[PDB]
């Protein structure tokens, strides 16, 4: 089972993580059934 | 394939459905027949397992 929990929070702090409490709601459970040992973030470039 | 051919020579469309169970969670399920809801009585309830 692949559990994805998520939470959206409106913050206005410039640099670091804000200090507070916010429990993450369960968003989606995925029937993947695969081995995962490594991950990588995906970003977006800005072209001009 | 001619329309005047015999039944042993007429075209037959064949669809073969293959059902396998793997160790991943099974997600192609059948329709789960739902009994109408009855309230205010001592009944045996089965809600989502
Ligand atoms: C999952 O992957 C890791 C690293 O590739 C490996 O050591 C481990 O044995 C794998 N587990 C299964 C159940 O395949």
């Amino acid at each position: 089972y692949f559990k994805i929990y998520s939470k959206h929070t409106p913050i206005n702090l410039v640099r670091d993580l804000p200090q507070g409490f916010s429990a993450l709601e369960p968003l989606v459970d995925l029937p993947i059934g695969i081995n995962i040992t490594r991950f990588q973030t995906l970003l977006a470039l800005h072209r001009s | 394939f001619q329309p005047t051919n015999g039944v042993g020579y007429q075209p037959y469309r064949v669809v073969v459905l293959s059902f396998e169970l793997l160790h991943a969670p099974a997600t192609v399920c059948g329709p789960k027949k739902s009994t109408n809801l009855v309230k205010n009585k001592c009944v045996n309830f089965n809600f989502n397992g």
